[PDB]
RNA sequence: CGCACGGAGGCGAAGAACCACAGAUUUCCGAAUGAGAAUCUCUAACAAUUGCUUCGCGCAAUGAGGAACCCCGAGAACUGAAACAUCUCAGUAUCGGGAGGAACAGAAAACGCAACGUGAUGUCGUUAGUAACCGCGAGUGAACGCGAUACAGCCCAAAC
RNA sequence: GAUACAGGGUGACAACCCCGUACUGAAGACCAGUACGCUGUGCGGUAGUGCCAGAGUAGCGGGGGUUGGAUAUCCCUCGCG
RNA sequence: AGCUUUACUGCAGGCUGUCGCUGAG
């Protein structure tokens, strides 16, 4: 079986969702942790100085 | 327009929710005749109706009741 | 505050609920419950209220399907309206 | 004459002779069954709290707190790395125990502030040493003239920013002349140097 | 599937904000909407 | 009668619009705190950690945010050395913790132009690419002092 | 005209068409709960007195990190003191 | 760059002595 085209028919699964906290479709319902703010993983906001240039 | 602030704080704390429940009752015949698709409105008074029902709750605030 | 009671939801198939059945179709608040929605609509009409529907639309709105008792005509009560 | 005080201050110069060492004997037993940061109603060794600023006051709280002896817990490196940054048995953390140890304490108690802290001896593995910590909003301290100074806004979280005894011995400002040249007026100032 | 309360509620919206630009901001502007989503060209949140 | 010049209609001399200050209202999720949940739901709530305590959540504290700045910790590699290991890149990037409107420092167990001298601390200019380090290779690199800015000096522990 | 010839707008190039601009004045914010002034306290000096004055510290050794710090940087850790 | 080994240099880990914990005859 291809890992291309005929392996993405069975992609039905819903993980990341609009997170309640921040908006952002990233909410893994599976995890139940937002890839985007962090929310379920840190009552802190999830940033990382590499978001942006060393500089800036 | 039609009712002033004046007008509201010369009412009495009994006066204002008589006065309260009659607006909100015109301001609901006018949502459901909008709702019917009915023209006889009148745009001003559905805004205004509004506005009226903010000032005397504004006002039985302010007054304490 | 919220109210219950948004406005008659007036349309074909309401119609006949009012003539055929005697019942009443209203936009109400989705925080009511159909108790809530029941006495609501007493109090506002002055009228009997047997039983109430509800529907949770895909205009986020709730609908209310309240039917009255024989005693009342729904006609009439929106016919005031 | 002496004071009373001078008699307690003695015995723990020498922690491992007379009664004293008998005591320690004693009560490490307790101490090793007890957790990370107990809350004792008063200080194993008065001369020294007093000395830094304790108070058998309302707001004043005392709190022993126990850390494991030696160097860094360490994992190995995981990706390339030049045969000078390999290491991980030798490699010692920059912050002494005794500063650990306030920072376990100051964290139990997040609405308080530490004053300072004293050793109070160790075992073959671990590390005691009492914390004095102070409630910066109780009136018996906001109207303390030796005190109050701890309840300013700049004075949150002091412990964590090394503004304490230990914090300041262990940033290398004791010294107010040569040796001192990349520590004061911070080790950051001085591009961590120090 | 199964739709939330919630979940329903943004559908809604998302349906709702797929109207067009009213006819009188036309003219009133004297001369798009923007977010005009299919539901089969185009993919939702969630 | 917003952007926004439509239609209908309305508001304003009972002084509206508009601007300033102050106040009212301020759904749900959110540190999110009664419990659970993809912004909803279930049956009275400072959840959790603490201080005081009338030992009752009664009175209080913490939590999270913010452009960067600041303080305390953890800490690479590409690269340079025309290879490379110490060295260098660099205590840099990045990570953990935390404060403020600025931080930090600070009234000498100092300096050591050695003196019959200076007199808390930052910072700026200079001292100086000097002293010092270094496969003594490549590279690295201060301080005292001086000229300035601004100036301010005090409180405990103990004795009694 | 000008203590106003900065700038902008206005159907083409504007000191004098309009807003502004000079001059004068007003308010808020910051400086700052600072300076000054004041209330209270009481500074200081002689003689006598070994009454007091911060310990795992000062310091030494083993192992590391760090620094220009070289025998002579700062710090950590284990032991001694 | 991946891999190998009695290539160079190091780093974990294991074994072993010693110091601390650690005391009485
Ligand atoms: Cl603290
Ligand atoms: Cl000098
Ligand atoms: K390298
Ligand atoms: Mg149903
Ligand atoms: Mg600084
Ligand atoms: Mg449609
Ligand atoms: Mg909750
Ligand atoms: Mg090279
Ligand atoms: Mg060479
Ligand atoms: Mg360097
Ligand atoms: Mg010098
Ligand atoms: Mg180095
Ligand atoms: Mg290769
Ligand atoms: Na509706
Ligand atoms: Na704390
Ligand atoms: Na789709
Ligand atoms: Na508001
Ligand atoms: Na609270
Ligand atoms: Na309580
Ligand atoms: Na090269
Ligand atoms: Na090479
Ligand atoms: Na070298
Ligand atoms: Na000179
Ligand atoms: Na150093
Ligand atoms: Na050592
Ligand atoms: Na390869
Ligand atoms: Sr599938
Ligand atoms: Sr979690
Ligand atoms: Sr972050
Ligand atoms: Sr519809
Ligand atoms: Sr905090
Ligand atoms: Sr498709
Ligand atoms: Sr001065
Ligand atoms: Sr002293």
């Amino acid at each position: 079986t291809g890992a291309g085209t005929p392996s993405q028919g069975k992609k039905n699964t819903t993980t990341h969702t609009k997170c309640r906290r921040c908006g952002e479709k990233s909410y893994h319902t599976k995890k139940k942790v937002c890839s985007s703010c962090g929310f379920g993983k840190s009552a802190k906001r999830r940033d990382y100085e590499w978001q942006s240039k060393a500089g800036e | 327009t039609v009712l002033h602030v004046q007008e509201i704080r010369d009412m009495t704390p009994a006066e204002r929710e008589a006065e309260l429940d009659d607006l909100k009752t015109e301001l609901l015949n006018a949502r459901a005749v909008q709702a019917a698709g009915g023209a006889p409105e009148n745009p001003g008074r559905i805004k205004e109706l509004r506005k009226a029902i903010a000032r005397i709750k504004t006002i039985q605030g302010e007054e304490g009741d | 505050s919220w109210d219950v009671i948004k406005h008659p939801h007036v349309t074909e198939k309401a119609m006949n609920d009012m003539d055929f059945q005697n019942k009443l179709q209203f936009a109400v608040d989705d925080r009511a419950s159909k108790g809530e929605v029941a006495d609501a609509v007493e109090e506002q009409y002055d009228v009997t209220v047997e039983q109430v529907n509800t529907q949770n639309t895909m205009d986020g709105e709730k609908k209310a399907v309240v039917r009255l008792s024989e005693d009342d005509d729904a006609q009439e009560v929106a016919s005031r309206i | 004459a002496r004071s009373a005080y001078s008699y307690i201050r003695d015995a723990w110069e020498n922690p491992g002779d007379g009664q004293l060492a008998e005591l320690q004997w004693q009560r490490q037993q307790e101490w090793r069954n007890e957790g990370a940061v107990e809350r004792i109603e008063r200080p194993t060794r008065l001369d020294k709290a007093r000395s830094q600023g304790y108070k058998a006051k309302q707001g004043v709280i005392v709190a022993r707190v126990s850390v494991r002896k030696g160097s860094a817990r360490k994992r190995r490196h995981k990706a390339g790395r030049r045969s000078k940054r390999q290491g991980v048995t030798r490699i010692t953390r920059r912050k002494d125990i005794q500063r650990v140890a306030e920072e376990r304490a100051s964290r139990t108690f997040p609405n308080l502030r530490v004053l300072n802290s004293y050793s109070v001896g160790q075992d073959g593995r671990q590390k005691w040493h009492e914390v004095i910590l102070i409630d910066p909003n109780h009136p018996a301290i906001q109207n303390d003239d030796d005190l109050s100074w701890i309840c300013a806004d700049d004075q949150a979280d002091r412990v964590f920013r090394g503004l304490t005894g230990a914090g300041r011995r262990n940033r290398g400002l004791s010294g107010k002349g040569k040796g001192s040249e990349k520590t004061r007026p911070s080790l950051r100032s001085n591009g961590g140097k120090g | 599937g199964k739709k939330s309360k919630a979940t329903k509620k943004r559908l809604a919206k998302l349906d709702n904000q797929n109207s067009r630009v009213p006819a009188w901001v036309m003219l009133k502007t004297d001369r798009r909407n923007h977010k005009r989503r299919h539901w089969r060209r185009n993919d939702t949140d969630e």
